[PDB]
C-alpha cells in the first residue's frame, strides 16, 4: 500500500485533467448535435492515452482521411478524451504529450476556414485588404480573446507537476 | 575502501573527518530540514572567526 | 481530425471567429462562390480560347 | 484591432482563476448520505526479474485504494506511468462502490487518514495546510481497500484507526530491547522498517 501510496499525486492529478478532457467533450459533442450518436452516447469507451513518441523527451494517390469523412459519414471516429486531453496539456507541463501536433492542423483549419469565409463574404475586395484582414482574424489577440470568453483558460494543464512544492492536496 | 558509492562516500567521510561539533551541528541541519519545502525554511548561522 | 470539416466549420460559430449570416452559414464555405462583378458568365468560349 | 498600441507587447501573459473538474466540486461525503468508491487499480507492464520482483509482485496485490466522492464519475482513459523498474498502467474502476457513512466520527477517521498520508507518507505537507471541511472545490477523499465477504470489497477501518499519524521512528538501548518481546517473523513480513542507527 504504501508502494501504490507513491504514485498517487501523479494519478490525481492526471484524473484531474482527463475530467476537463471529458467535459469539453461532451460539449463539443453535444453542440454539434453528434451526442446521439452510438459511439459518443452512453456507450462510450475512452481509448488508453498513447506516448506521443516523436517528443524529445520521450502511379496512384493515397486517399487523404479527412477528406474522405468530410463527404461520407461512415469513417467518422468519435473524438477521443485522451485527445482533448492532449489539446489542453501545453508543453510547458512537462507530461508525455502535448497540444503541438495537434495544432498545426488546428492551425491550418482556421487559415483556409477564414480565407474561404472572407472571400465567399467580401468578394468584391482586393486581394491586400483581404489578407489583412485575414490576418487579423488568426492574430494572437483574437483567438485569446475568443477562447477567454469561452471559459477554457481555466482548465488548461500548462504547470509542471511538483507536487511537494506548487500543489495544493485535494 | 569502505565501498565504491561515493554519493553516500561523501558524507561518510564528511561525519568520519569532523570533529563532534562539526559532525552535531550537521546532524541538527538534516534532522531540522529533512525533506522540507526550500521556501519554508529561512535560517542563519553565526560563527565567530 | 475526428469530424472533418463540414462539422468543424461549427466550431467557429461556437468561438465568434466567424460571424454566421442567414445567406451564407458556416457550414457552406466548401460551395465559395467566386462572385462580384469581376466575372461574366455570358461570354462566349471562343473569346476566352 | 485599430489601434496599434497592444502590437509591440507580443511577449504579454494574464493571470486566470482555475476552477476544479465540475465532478471534484462539493464532493466531499456526508453523514448519512450515498458516496462512490473508485478503486485505483495499477497493473505493472514490465517482465519480472530478480531486479524488479518487489514492484511487480507488490502493484498486484488486491490491497488498493480507492477515491471516495459523493459525485458521480465519468469512464476514464487508461493512463500511462513510468516508474524507475518500467511502464505502469493505471485504470479507474467504471463501477463505484456504494457506501453510507453513518457516524460522523467515522468520517472524522476517513479524513484523519486521508491527511494524514499526504502529511507523512508523501510529505506534501505545509506548515499553514489545514484539513478542509468547507466542502467546496476540490474536495474528495482518498481511502484504502481490503477483501471482504465474496469478491466484494469494503474501507479499511483498521488501518485508519491505527494510523491517525505515522510513529516516529525511535531506537532501542540495549537496555530497553532486553525485556521488548522477542521479534516474529509474521510482524516483519511485507511491512515497512527503517535504520534508525
Amino acid at each position: 500500500l504504501w508502494l501504490k501510496l507513491i504514485f498517487l499525486p501523479s494519478i490525481l492529478n492526471r484524473m484531474y485533467f482527463l475530467l476537463h478532457a471529458e467535459a469539453l467533450r461532451k460539449r463539443f459533442n453535444t453542440y454539434l448535435n453528434l451526442h446521439l450518436l452510438p459511439f459518443n452516447g452512453t456507450d462510450y469507451m475512452p481509448r488508453p492515452l498513447e506516448i506521443d513518441y516523436s517528443l524529445k523527451r520521450n502511379g496512384k494517390v493515397k486517399p487523404l482521411l479527412i477528406l474522405q469523412k468530410t463527404v461520407s459519414k461512415e469513417h467518422i471516429t468519435p473524438a477521443e478524451q485522451g485527445e482533448f486531453l492532449a489539446a489542453i496539456t501545453a508543453s510547458s507541463a512537462a507530461d508525455v504529450f502535448d497540444m503541438e501536433r495537434l495544432e498545426i492542423l488546428g492551425n491550418s483549419f482556421l487559415k483556409l476556414s477564414a480565407t474561404l469565409y472572407l472571400a465567399s463574404k467580401y468578394s468584391d475586395w482586393n486581394e491586400g485588404t483581404l489578407t489583412e484582414v485575414k490576418s487579423k482574424l488568426v492574430s494572437n489577440r483574437n483567438l485569446l480573446f475568443c477562447l477567454i470568453d469561452a471559459d477554457i483558460p481555466k482548465t488548461l494543464n500548462t504547470i509542471q507537476f511538483t507536487p511537494r512544492y506548487t500543489w495544493l492536496p485535494p | 575502501y569502505d565501498d565504491d558509492d561515493d554519493n553516500v562516500n561523501t558524507e561518510e567521510v564528511i561525519m568520519n573527518f569532523s570533529t563532534p561539533k562539526v559532525q552535531r551541528f550537521l546532524m541538527s541541519l538534516k534532522v531540522s530540514f529533512a525533506d522540507k519545502d526550500p521556501k519554508d525554511i529561512c535560517c542563519l548561522v553565526f560563527v565567530e572567526r | 481530425k475526428n469530424y472533418g470539416l463540414q462539422h468543424a466549420f461549427k466550431m467557429l460559430e461556437y468561438f465568434k471567429i466567424c460571424r454566421a449570416d442567414i445567406d451564407k452559414p458556416l457550414t457552406q464555405l466548401l460551395n465559395l462562390e467566386l462572385g462580384g462583378k469581376k466575372m461574366r458568365a455570358n461570354v462566349n468560349t471562343t473569346e476566352i480560347d | 484591432v485599430t489601434a496599434t498600441v497592444n502590437k509591440a507587447d507580443k511577449s504579454k501573459d494574464r493571470t486566470y482563476k482555475t476552477e476544479c473538474p465540475l465532478e471534484f466540486y462539493d464532493a466531499l461525503p456526508r453523514v448519512g448520505e450515498i458516496c462512490y468508491a473508485y478503486e485505483i487499480f495499477l497493473e505493472p507492464q514490465f517482465e519480472s526479474c530478480e531486479y524488479t520482483e518487489h514492484m511487480y509482485l507488490n502493484l498486484q496485490t488486491p490491497r488498493n485504494y480507492a477515491i471516495l466522492l459523493r459525485n458521480k464519475l465519468p469512464r476514464l482513459a487508461e493512463m500511462p506511468l513510468f516508474s524507475n523498474q518500467g511502464k505502469l498502467h493505471v485504470r479507474v474502476a467504471n463501477a463505484p462502490l456504494e457506501v453510507i457513512i453513518q457516524n460522523s466520527e467515522q468520517l472524522e477517521l476517513l479524513h484523519q487518514f486521508h491527511g494524514m498520508v499526504f502529511r507523512d507518507i508523501l510529505k506534501i505537507w505545509h506548515p499553514f495546510f489545514v484539513l478542509d471541511r468547507r466542502s467546496k472545490e476540490n474536495s474528495y477523499l482518498v481511502v484504502p481497500l481490503i477483501l471482504g465477504a465474496g469478491e466484494q470489497k469494503c474501507f479499511d477501518w483498521e488501518l485508519m484507526t491505527n494510523f491517525r499519524r505515522l510513529p516516529q521512528s525511535h531506537g532501542s538501548n540495549v537496555q530497553q530491547r532486553e525485556q521488548q518481546p522477542a521479534p516474529r517473523p509474521e510482524d516483519f513480513e511485507g511491512k515497512i522498517v527503517t535504520q534508525w542507527y
